[PDB]
RNA sequence: UUAAUUCCGAUAACGAACGAGACUCUGGCAUGCUAACUAGUUACGCGACCCCGGUCGGCGUAACUUCUUAGAGGGACAAGUGGCGUUCAGCCACCCGAGAUUGAGCAAUAACAGGUCUGUGAUGCCCUUAGAUGUCCGGGGCUGCACGCGCGCUACACUGACUGGCUCAGCGUGUGCCUACCCUACGCCGGCAGGCGCGGGUAACCCGUUGAACCCCAUUCGUGAUGGGGAUCGGGGAUUGCAAUUAUUCCCCAUGAACGAGGAAUUCCCAGUAAGUGCGGGUCAUAAGCUUGCGUUGAUUAAGUCCCUGCCCUUUGUACACA
């Protein structure tokens, strides 16, 4: 029970990302960019995996569905507004966003305000405060 | 050296730069009748005991 | 820091320099006594005679006080 | 009196009115 | 039977507690609980300093209530364990023999004065120029 | 003879949990999977059936004091709104779990919605607490 | 018992000045004022100027 | 129990303070008797005072320091109960004796000073009074365990149990002993 | 015949010199008093700054205004008492009569 | 300069150490356990947890802050 | 000698006045006094539940004022004893006692070219006075960011973070003159911020027994820039308003920066004090990282001095006196 079993999974791969099986799943799984501990707790429930083991210690096919879960959320009765991107411009979907598909959406989205010339593209162009902070004092090593 | 009790009798004056180390008359719970003065940190009562390293040496009285 | 002031001393020492007749060594006695002969507005200051009255003539009896 | 105002704002009331 | 009841009081702060003693047997509850289900239990033993002081044969004549009101969790605690010890030295005063409870005071008084005489101190009010009653903001030179 | 002030209040919310879970006639909502519990909140409840618990919890409350609300349920259940670096503040519970959680100790016949507002505790209920309060004084005799 | 008057402002030039005129027994400090002392401070206009009158 | 008053269950007598010069300042022993390292105070209300305070309050009270543990002291009572437990364990002696034992080996006996002459300046050697010695010895053995428990999984409870247990030993391995023995060392060096 | 008088006053002793006559009042016309059930002050405090600048030192002013209410009920038809209450009237304190 | 890591699980021969040695010690805490085994507090508490109701090691103490056991006794 | 030009002592001074003190408010004490259906308690009758008792802030009316309220007096004075002292003034310790220095308010003669003309329909002189420096209207700015300062908030974790459970406050405030905007219980809807419904309250009456946080108990974590920390950034949703982009505020998911206890230098502070902790008042359509008050948890050190920085006095010297 306690000593460490055979196909230990101690370095995982979950969307090319190196994730550790020493750290529980629910706080393993978090290491992808676009799940936070919130998001990890509700899946690792929503598919019924027993969060009490280790990510060294779970099956192979408990880490594809899970897999599965994390990607289509919907198909398996997950609230709408928990979503990170909810009513795109676009395609008008709310869909969650995974490990580089969130660098994808986040580049598009800047060099979307920046060529649509929005006064928050000319900021993030300058690379200054843009939710409207005081900068007369403040991001200081930002600029050296 | 062996380590010596010596017996505050009478607290005589305060002393130091900042006031900071009370001046006592000391009477030897070994030796009858030697009665010395010394230097002492921290507050000290009237009829009481020091563990002084040396029971040779003594302060200069102002 | 309990120093009495002129008010209580001069005040006392003319209560005791009239009224020996009366006063005592008791404090409450002459409390009383004081309250009747002395118009004293304050209560503090009345308790604060009083006491300076029964302390000089705890010392009146042991031998020369001066003032 | 039916605008049945607090006895606080009555008396702060009062005060300004007197001054 | 006819009344053997004394209500008394025990203040440690803003906090307050009414012993209400009364002749039965021994049973002692705080708000209808009993001693040693009143938390925090770090302070289980200043409940029962009283008890374990005078033993549970002085108690086996009374039944003290305690409602208690105001204040925090260990105010209210120094509070009741002083209301209960002052309920029964008040109770053998009216209906027992004097020289038992000159015995119980005595008992009590040289353990903790604290049983029977409240703690008179209360929080100082604050002054300006300071985030406290004494303390006061940081000064600039130059 | 026993109630529910003679016994360890603590252990006193796992004996009641323990045997609604045991009846499971309980009403549970199908959001007890996703939700979390109050805004000032970080995570979700570590317990996966911690809505019995909260049911205990209400239940016992209710026997206490009787006459409360919701909004004295989102206050009793309120604790630290810890605003990153700003300071700290208060903050109630949740309406809506307090709610269910009272209207499923309605769907139960324990509460009873009296006059003046609130729910007060129904004598099957009382009966109730009181004879779990006699087993768990057994429990820890 | 006693009295106190203190004119202020700018007499014979440009410059201000405070004149006192003062007699008798006068109190202060402590709670006996608020019964005891009556004050009333006055303004007065003068050509050149302002000038304010305090009677204690 | 209307005779004895065991410390939460360490007994009050069969505790002996050997050094005749500390023990009027250590209060451990058939008045100062009490079951709670807890009380209300008034120890700061006059000059010595503070020395009847039963030196477990003493040490549940020095211990609650840096900031965030200002006006703990149900947290410091639970500390002081796991470690005399703890030391009961390693040790097999009355956890009160080892403590002021450890009390006693910490209390320097010298320490260095600026004094007169007035005009330029020196620093001489003088003596430090008992409750000095027993103030700086709860003092030094409280910030021991302390920082020795500082980002380590060895907790506040166990740090103590060793400063005490190593301290009462005379060790020269707890901060008590090792700082003791540097500020003597300086007193003799410019004495 | 229960009838609520109320006194509502900034200054005390006023106000107990209106309680006492109106005690003396209800014994000597031979009713029913219910004695004079002292209400909780209300100190209405503002602190302003002192300075009309802000040139000095962060110096407050402390202005309080306490208000003090007595209400004594009694067991009398209106008219007896109404002319018990329509004499011995001072600036200071304010009266209100209430039948219901 | 220098790091720690510790056993999420149980190596073979630390088991073994665990269930000869554990035992034997007068000072039985999740964090000495922690130290004298170079495993995470985690598997500490689960390992002491078995051998106390496994029903080998005497417990002093519980606490949520603090748990503590010993050696049980020889006669 | 004292907190003190506070006193008693020496004494060509005696007697006094202002400031200190006294004074007003405040905190602690009364089982003594006057009172209570806008405050309770105890007993009682009833009602509900556990096995005669027990619990009830479940219901209801004869006694009384312990707890709450606020009026009148009382009480404490270095008064008792033991020391020290010119034997004085007074200081140190100890009994008894609710206190053996609670904290504020006020505040002298004389002055400063200190601040305010942007508080005033206090106000001299000057300016301007129709294309206004008057005033209204609509837009932006008062926040702009290579920079250097000052006051604060949150952290750097295991004396801890997270999740449950258990349990306790005190100051207040609350529906408006022109003035529109109040404090909110309770029943349904929504995860959440919110929406709709009927109510109480001009307030010891209703929000309310103000179920506050820290703390407490039980778990998960395990020395890893980690479940520490939450800056920066993306997306959606509510509320306030006639209007939020240069995000008002708040909520939900996601992003996870430095920071491993801080150089020279420097600040505030001695008892319910420092500090931790949250709750009210001000501003307020919206609204606290500020400030002004309040309670809860609650110490280490000291009862000393002129070494440091200041200010104040006496002696002495002077060719200074717009000094």
């Amino acid at each position: 029970s306690l000593v460490i079993p055979e196909k230990f999974q101690h370095i995982l791969r979950v969307l090319n990302t190196n994730i550790d099986g020493r750290r529980k799943i629910a706080f393993a799984i978090t290491a992808i960019k676009g799940v936070g501990r919130r998001y990890a707790h509700v899946v690792l429930r929503k598919a019924d995996i027993d969060l009490t083991k280790r990510a060294g210690e779970l099956t192979e096919d408990e880490v594809e569905r899970v897999i599965t879960i994390m990607q289509n959320p919907r198909q398996y009765k997950i609230p709408d507004w928990f979503l990170n991107r909810q009513k795109d411009v676009k395609d008008g979907k709310y869909s969650q966003v995974l490990a580089n598909g969130l660098d994808n959406k986040l580049r598009e989205d800047l060099e979307r305000l920046k060529k649509i010339r929005a006064h928050r593209g000319l900021r993030h162009f300058w690379g200054l405060r843009v939710r409207g902070q005081h900068t007369k004092t403040t991001g200081r090593r930002g600029r050296t | 050296q062996p380590i010596k009790l010596a017996r505050v009798t009478k607290v005589l004056g305060r002393t130091g730069s900042q006031g900071q180390c009370t001046q006592v008359r000391v009477e030897f719970m070994d030796d009858t009748s030697r009665s010395i003065i010394r230097n002492v940190k921290g507050p000290v009562r009237e009829g009481d005991v020091l563990t002084l390293l040396e029971s040779e040496r003594e302060a200069r009285r102002l | 820091g309990r120093v009495r002031t002129k008010t209580v001393k001069k005040a006392a020492r003319v209560i005791i320099e009239k009224y020996y007749t009366r006063l005592g060594n008791d404090f409450h006695t002459n409390k009383r006594v004081c309250e009747e002969i002395a118009i004293i507005p304050s209560k503090k200051l009345r308790n604060k005679i009083a006491g300076y009255v029964t302390h000089l003539m705890k010392r009146i009896q042991r031998g020369p006080v001066r003032g | 009196m039916a605008v049945q105002i607090s006895k606080k704002r009555k008396f702060v009331a009062d005060g300004i009115f007197k001054a | 039977g006819p009344l053997q009841s004394v209500q008394v009081f025990g203040r440690k702060k803003t906090a307050t507690a009414v012993a209400h003693c009364k002749r039965g047997n021994g049973l002692i509850k705080v708000n209808g609980r009993p001693l040693e289900m009143i938390e925090p239990r770090t302070l289980q033993y200043k409940l029962l300093e009283p008890v374990l002081l005078l033993g549970k044969e002085r108690f086996a004549g009374v039944d003290i209530r305690v409602r208690v009101k105001g204040g925090g969790h260990v105010a209210q605690i120094y509070a009741i364990r002083q209301s209960i010890s002052k309920a029964l030295v008040a109770y053998y005063q009216k209906y027992v023999d004097e020289a038992s409870k000159k015995e119980i005071k005595d008992i009590l008084i040289q353990y903790d004065r604290t049983l029977l005489v409240a703690d008179p101190r209360r929080c100082e009010s604050k002054k300006f120029g300071g985030p406290g009653a004494r303390a006061r903001y940081q000064k600039s030179y130059r | 003879g026993v109630t529910v002030k003679d016994v360890n209040q603590q252990e006193f919310v796992r004996a009641l949990a323990a045997f609604l879970k045991k009846s499971g006639k309980l009403k549970v909502p199908e959001w007890v999977d996703t939700v979390k519990l109050a805004k000032h909140k970080e995570l979700a409840p570590y317990d996966e059936n911690w809505f019995y618990t909260r049911a205990a919890s209400t239940a016992r409350h209710l026997y206490l004091r009787g006459g409360a609300g919701v909004g004295s349920m989102t206050k009793i259940y309120g604790g630290r709104q810890r605003n990153g670096v700003m300071p700290s503040h208060f903050s109630r519970g949740s309406k809506s779990v307090a709610r269910r959680v009272l209207q499923a100790l309605e769907g139960l016949k324990m509460v009873e919605k009296d006059q003046d507002w609130g729910r007060k505790l129904t004598p099957q209920g009382q009966r109730d607490l009181d004879r779990i309060a006699g087993q768990v004084a057994a429990a820890k005799k | 018992k006693g009295c106190e008057v203190v004119v202020s402002g700018k007499l014979r030039g440009q410059r201000a000045k405070s004149m006192k005129f003062v007699d008798g027994l006068m109190i202060h400090s402590g709670d006996p004022v608020n019964y005891y002392v009556d004050t009333a401070v006055r303004h007065v206009l003068l050509r050149q100027g302002v000038l304010g009158i305090k009677v204690k | 129990t209307p005779d004895i008053k065991l410390f939460g269950k360490w007994s009050t007598d069969d505790v002996q303070i050997n050094d005749i010069s500390l023990q009027d300042y250590i209060a451990v022993k058939e008045k100062y008797a009490k079951y709670l390292p807890h009380s209300a105070g008034r120890y700061a209300a006059k000059r010595f005072r503070k020395a009847q305070c039963p030196i477990v309050e003493r040490l549940t009270n020095s211990m609650m320091m840096h900031g965030r543990n200002n006006g703990k002291k149900l947290m410091t009572v639970r500390i002081v109960k796991h470690a005399f437990e703890i030391i009961h364990l390693l040790t097999g002696e009355n956890p009160l004796q080892v403590l002021v034992n450890a009390i006693i080996n910490s209390g320097p006996r010298e320490d260095s000073t600026r004094i007169g002459r007035a005009g330029t300046v020196r620093r001489q050697a003088v003596d430090v009074s008992p409750l000095r010695r027993v103030n700086q010895a709860i003092w030094l053995l409280c910030t021991g365990a302390r920082e020795a428990a500082f980002r380590n999984i060895k907790t506040i409870a166990e740090c103590l149990a060793d400063e005490l247990i190593n301290a009462a030993k005379g060790s020269s391995n707890s901060y008590a002993i090792k700082k003791k023995d540097e500020l003597e060392r300086v007193a003799k060096s410019n004495r | 015949h229960r009838i609520r008088i109320t006194l509502t006053s900034r200054n005390v002793k006023s106000l107990e010199k209106v309680c006492a006559d109106l005690i003396r009042g209800a014994k000597e016309k031979n009713l029913k008093v219910k004695g004079p059930v002292r209400m909780p002050t209300k100190t209405l405090r503002i602190t302003t700054r002192k300075t009309p600048c802000g040139e000095g030192s962060k110096t407050w002013d402390r202005f309080q205004m306490r208000i003090h209410k007595r209400l004594i009920d009694l067991h009398s038809p209106s008219e007896i008492v109404k002319q018990i209450t329509s004499i011995s009237i001072e600036p200071g304190v304010e009266v209100e009569v209430t039948i219901a | 300069r220098d790091k720690l890591n510790n056993l999420v699980l149980f190596d073979k021969a630390t088991y073994d150490k665990l269930c000869k040695e554990v035992p034997n010690y007068k000072l039985i805490t999740p964090a000495v356990v922690s130290e004298r085994l170079k495993i995470r507090g985690s598997l500490a508490r689960a390992a002491l947890q078995e051998l106390l109701s496994k029903g080998l090691i005497k417990l002093v103490s519980k606490h949520r802050a603090q748990v503590i056991y010993t050696r049980n006794t020889k006669g």
